[PDB]
């Protein structure tokens, strides 16, 4: 079910995260409106996959990258939430800090990809 | 069924054309008129065919424009005419008919005894 | 522009018992061969057409088969029947999609 | 164990939109078409072979469609003639007059509209007889569409030449062709290659004979769904041209007469010279020739002994039982049964058609669009090549055919009948040794 | 040229993938349809690259998988069904079996990127 | 700043490559026009992901590939390139070997993911 996982918690929910992605790309009245639509959800489905390739997360539903936790963004424990806590609770609890994170994470790739590079040189 | 003509030798650098006579059945009906020639050596290749209900032709690559092949219903001939000739095309060359039709369909049938070009 | 390749250049035998021919087609001709029979001081005679039907010029003891690219001729019983020089030819140029262009293998001799 | 491979050399029969490309005020907007190619590619491909049925060939629908979209808003923006629909006071032409032209053009007056909403004026032109009823059964007559239809003037600046278009795949498909000289529509095809487009093809109008398409490269050929059924068509085509050479021998006088703000009518003014019947003129020896060679691909399918005799067309409309065209703008409608007058039996000249010239014309076959040609000024002479023939049979020992019209769709899928359009699907899984 | 390998075995075509691959991109009649047309293309391509990705097989033209074959889908030798036959042929023999294959490999790939998080948690 | 990079040196414009690429995807009149503009900027976006993608450089900004410089191209010192030239400058320096370079990493990119299925069937 594409949003059957919405109440489970959310060391449970990410499990089946394919389920989703499955479903993000799928001149008269009900003429014009269709061509409109499709382009738009080419478009959102677009943005996504850049920001995944920007921090170094192609090809991934889950990747771990190198930026810390600052704590301030939130100081629950992990067995917190993981365990007692839904993906929506989740949401709202730290979505002041998106943009903070996705700076934090569009920086770090850049720094590792020039280390790279000088290491492929040696 | 099929008579040749026209054979013998050319200068070098000069022309030849070959002729190719039905008799016993008219070129007016869906046939194919080809020549192929035989090589001192025995090698065999085709030069060129004609298909004599329309004037279509279709030549062999390494003929690259000196052949030119015809046929005409009003003399029931056909007939080769070859020029820029060296002495890498002295061979037995002869025409033979090919049928249109389902059996025997591109398959030469009758072979006329060939006529010797040498150059 | 469909080339055939025939081999053995020269076979041979004994008197009595057979022989074969193979020739290889460049490309699929879907079954267009005609095989030939030429003795000395003639053109060729046509002895099989479509790879396996006979003129009905030539008896059994000349038969053949394949299919695509690939076919075979069988001489099955030689009593010096000839010193002819067999050839491969393709009566069907898929380049073009005509029967109006036609391609011959060196032949093969066949010597007994 | 499973590998997945990405660009997989496989494909689909499939049927998608198709967009038109033009090598270069046309009434097919070629204008609007993609640039063509100036040295397209085509690609063998060996050892492939595939099925194809011209019957059942979805790209004629296209072309069909957009023939008459285009056709239709080529008129768009042109003047409406409903101002006409006037009871005509009308009389015959008599002036130094080819007898069996005689009554064929005819003299109207009446009182048509002008730029002023308080005025009228009394003008005259020239019609032909079909474009005419009468109604007071000089007498009154009122133009023939008038209880029917709305007549829109073709603007004269438009042309009707039939520019040729190339139809071309969109990413991800592919146009397969055939390259068998002998394929009779159906069925596998042994020898196969693909391009992005089409070969130009002219969007040419026509009935009884097709004018100006291809020829057959080497045997004439015969095409139908089914040849045994007598309710199909039979399409002929020719291995060589037949010349045609058609004229309308009348220098005439065009004027236009205003009929409101902006607007003017093309009325066919007067006759310079005498005048004369419209005709075309068949080479006699070229068409004998011609037809003995459909004759004998025809027997293959009725018997060795069997007769074939020709005939001409069934009555009715002049849209369906004579050969119509469009040449030089004017359509002309003529009397075909001069070509079709004859029995083959087992074991210079011309021939002259009489023609006939409508200005309202219904062009698809459609009702409540008429469309009104303006006359022009001038001699017109045509010269075409024709390419093949439309047959029906007439259904123990004599067959007989009748030259008959059909559907525009039948003049299209006699040069689409190579093509086929297929979509490429590039994932493919398969067993390999290999694990991650 | 773009069909070339058609005629070609399998163990041959997979050689020149990239043939295919770099031509899938490439209000009045004829004005509305290719408007039409460009997006239903771009459509198209998406959802290839989409199970690629979910199959973790992005960015290539040839992935190994872990998934086993069946046996029962073509019972086919290796040395058979990469020496003499071509793609179109096999694409016959396995058709009905292509919703299986997808199914185990997304599987698959879900199964061994929660592994790999549980490692890098180490 | 999207073009501030252009009068920086080479070595120093390359390090700030995130900036130009997150503004890469950013029946009246003002109406359909913006459909038709929207669809050919993503049919750009795609054709360039595409070639990295068969170059095996998805997913970086900065990859190395295995093809050498052929010299011919430009013979240049790398410390004069790197450290006294622009892009823009460089851009017009070897404009007319694109289409070379290009057709060597393509070619490349497959001979190697050929071998390494060879060493996944060993
Ligand atoms: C079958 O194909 C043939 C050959 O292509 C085709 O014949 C051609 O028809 C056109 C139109 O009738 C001819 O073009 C005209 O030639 C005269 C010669 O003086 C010109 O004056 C014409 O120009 C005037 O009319 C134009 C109409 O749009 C105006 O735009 C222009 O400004 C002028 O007013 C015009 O060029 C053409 O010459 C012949 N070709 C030959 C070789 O005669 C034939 O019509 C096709 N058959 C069918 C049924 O379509
Ligand atoms: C909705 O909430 C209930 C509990 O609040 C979830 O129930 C759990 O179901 C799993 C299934 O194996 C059990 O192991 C847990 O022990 C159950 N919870 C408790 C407290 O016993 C239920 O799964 C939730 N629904 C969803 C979609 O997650
Ligand atoms: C419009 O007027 C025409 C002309 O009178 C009508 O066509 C005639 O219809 C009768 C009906 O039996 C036929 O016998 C005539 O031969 C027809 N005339 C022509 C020239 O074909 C037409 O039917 C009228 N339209 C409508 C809708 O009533
Ligand atoms: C087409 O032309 C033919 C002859 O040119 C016309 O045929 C004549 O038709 C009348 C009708 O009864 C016959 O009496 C004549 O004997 C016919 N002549 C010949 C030579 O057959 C035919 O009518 C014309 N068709 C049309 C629709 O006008
Ligand atoms: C079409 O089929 C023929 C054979 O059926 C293929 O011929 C092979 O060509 C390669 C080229 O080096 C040779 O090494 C093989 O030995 C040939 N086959 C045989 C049986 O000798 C031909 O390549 C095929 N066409 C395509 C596009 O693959
Ligand atoms: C424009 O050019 C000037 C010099 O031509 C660049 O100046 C350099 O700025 C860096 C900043 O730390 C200094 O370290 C260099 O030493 C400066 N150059 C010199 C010659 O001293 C300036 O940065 C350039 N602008 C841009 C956008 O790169
Ligand atoms: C006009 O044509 C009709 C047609 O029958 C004819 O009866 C009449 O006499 C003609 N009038 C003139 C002046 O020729
Ligand atoms: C039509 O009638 C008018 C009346 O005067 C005459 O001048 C004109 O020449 C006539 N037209 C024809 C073609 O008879
Ligand atoms: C124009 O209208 C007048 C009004 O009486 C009428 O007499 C005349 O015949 C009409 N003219 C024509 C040509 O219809
Ligand atoms: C076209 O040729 C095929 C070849 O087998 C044949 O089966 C088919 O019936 C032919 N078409 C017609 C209309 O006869
Ligand atoms: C038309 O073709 C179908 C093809 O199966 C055939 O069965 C049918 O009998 C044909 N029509 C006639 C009248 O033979
Ligand atoms: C048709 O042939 C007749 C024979 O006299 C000739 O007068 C006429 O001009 C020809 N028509 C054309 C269009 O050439
Ligand atoms: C058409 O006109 C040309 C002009 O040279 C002429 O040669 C040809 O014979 C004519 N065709 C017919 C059918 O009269
Ligand atoms: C063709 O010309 C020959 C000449 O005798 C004649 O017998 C035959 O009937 C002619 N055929 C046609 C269709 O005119
Ligand atoms: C066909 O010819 C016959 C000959 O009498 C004629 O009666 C018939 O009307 C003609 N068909 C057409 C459409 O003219
Ligand atoms: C058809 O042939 C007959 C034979 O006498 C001839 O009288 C008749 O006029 C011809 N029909 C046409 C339309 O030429
Ligand atoms: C028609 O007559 C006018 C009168 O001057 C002349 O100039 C024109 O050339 C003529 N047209 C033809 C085709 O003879
Ligand atoms: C008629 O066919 C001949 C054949 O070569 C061609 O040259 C000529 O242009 C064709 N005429 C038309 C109008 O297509």
């Amino acid at each position: 079910g594409f949003l059957g996982a919405a109440g489970s918690t959310m060391g449970a929910a990410s499990m089946t995260l394919t389920v989703q992605a499955r479903n993000l790309l799928s001149l008269t009245v009900w003429g014009i409106k269709q061509l409109q639509a499709r382009v738009l959800a080419v478009e959102r489905y677009l943005r996504d996959q850049q920001l995944l390739g920007i921090w170094g997360c192609s090809g991934k539903l889950i990747c771990c990258t190198n930026v810390p936790w600052n704590s301030s963004w939130s100081n629950r424990n992990l067995s917190e939430i993981w365990d007692n806590m839904t993906w929506l609770q989740w949401d709202k609890e730290i979505s002041n800090y998106t943009q903070i994170i996705y700076g934090l994470l569009e920086e770090s790739q850049n720094q590792q990809e020039k280390n790279e590079q000088d290491l492929l040189a040696l | 069924q099929l008579v040749e003509s026209g054979g013998g030798l050319v200068k070098p650098g000069g022309t030849l054309t070959l002729t190719c006579k039905a008799s016993g059945f008219s070129l007016s009906d869906s046939y194919w008129m080809c020549w192929v020639r035989q090589a001192p050596g025995k090698g065999l290749e085709w030069v060129a065919c004609v298909f004599t209900g329309n004037g279509k032709a279709y030549y062999a690559r390494w003929v690259e424009g000196r052949f030119t092949i015809s046929r005409s219903t009003s003399l029931n001939t056909a007939t080769l005419q070859m020029t820029s000739l060296t002495a890498a095309d002295t061979a037995t060359y002869f025409c033979a008919r090919g049928d249109y039709d389902d059996p025997l369909d591109g398959v030469a049938t009758l072979w006329g005894p060939g006529t010797l070009v040498t150059v | 522009d469909i080339v055939m390749t025939q081999t053995p250049s020269s076979v041979s035998a004994a008197v009595g018992g057979t022989v074969t021919i193979n020739c290889q087609a460049s490309e699929s001709i879907y079954s267009g061969l005609a095989w030939y029979q030429q003795k000395p001081g003639q053109p060729p005679k046509l002895l099989i057409y479509r790879a396996s039907t006979l003129t009905s010029g030539v008896s059994s003891r000349f038969k053949g088969s394949g299919s695509g690219a690939r076919f075979t001729l069988t001489i099955n019983d030689l009593e010096c029947a000839d010193a002819a020089t067999y050839y491969c030819q393709s009566c069907y140029d898929t380049t073009i999609g005509t029967y109006g262009s036609w391609a011959f293998g060196g032949g093969t001799e066949v010597v007994v | 164990w499973v590998t997945v491979y990405y660009g997989v050399p496989v494909w689909k029969d499939a049927e998608t939109t198709l967009f038109c490309a033009s090598d270069a005020h046309n009434v097919w907007a070629t204008h609007a078409c993609v640039p063509t190619d100036p040295n397209p590619q085509e690609i063998h491909l060996e050892n492939v072979t595939e099925e194809f049925n011209m019957w059942k060939n979805n790209m004629v629908e296209q072309m069909h469609t957009d023939i008459i979209s285009l056709w239709d808003q080529s008129l768009k923006p042109c003047v409406k003639l409903t101002p006409l629909c006037v009871t005509l006071q009308c009389t015959n032409v008599t002036n130094n007059i080819t007898d069996d032209m005689r009554g064929e053009l005819k003299n109207c007056s009446f009182n048509m509209t002008t730029e002023l909403r308080d005025k009228k004026q009394k003008v005259y032109s020239l019609f032909y007889r079909l474009d005419v009823v009468q109604i007071n059964e000089n007498k009154e007559y009122r133009l023939i569409n008038c209880n029917t239809s709305a007549i829109t003037q073709a603007c004269p600046k438009v042309s009707f030449e039939p520019i040729p278009i190339h139809y071309c795949a969109p990413a991800g498909f592919a146009i397969l062709k055939c390259k068998d000289k002998k394929f009779n529509g159906t069925g596998p095809c042994p020898s196969v290659s693909t391009v992005q487009c089409t070969h130009g093809i002219k969007p040419v109008v026509s009935t009884q004979l097709l004018l100006n398409g291809s020829l057959a490269e080497e045997e004439v050929m015969i095409r139908s769904e089914n040849i045994t059924n007598n309710a199909k068509n039979i399409l002929v085509q020719f291995n060589t041209p037949v010349q045609i050479n058609c004229t309308r021998p009348n220098n005439n006088t065009r004027k236009s007469i205003r009929i409101g703000p902006g607007q003017a009518f093309y009325a066919t003014g007067d006759i310079i010279g005498d005048i004369r019947q419209a005709h075309c003129n068949v080479s006699k020896a070229t068409w004998n020739e011609t037809l003995g060679k459909v004759v004998k691909q025809l027997r293959k399918h009725f018997g060795n002994n069997t007769i074939i005799r020709f005939a001409n067309s069934s009555g009715g409309d002049l849209e369906v039982t004579t050969h119509s065209f469009n040449c030089g703008g004017e359509f002309f409608y003529c009397n075909t049964s001069g070509l079709f007058n004859s029995t083959w039996i087992s074991n210079n000249d011309s021939i002259t058609l009489p023609c006939r010239i409508k200005q309202i014309i219904n062009m698809w076959q459609r009702i409540g669009q008429a469309m009104y040609a303006p006359p022009i000024q001038g001699v017109i002479r045509c010269v075409s090549n024709i390419t093949g023939l439309i047959l029906t049979r007439d259904g123990s020992t004599t067959e007989t055919f009748r030259p008959g019209g059909g559907d525009m769709r039948d003049n299209w899928r006699s040069e689409l009948y190579k093509y086929k359009v297929v979509k490429i699907e590039p994932l493919g899984v398969a067993p390999t040794r290999c694990k991650r």
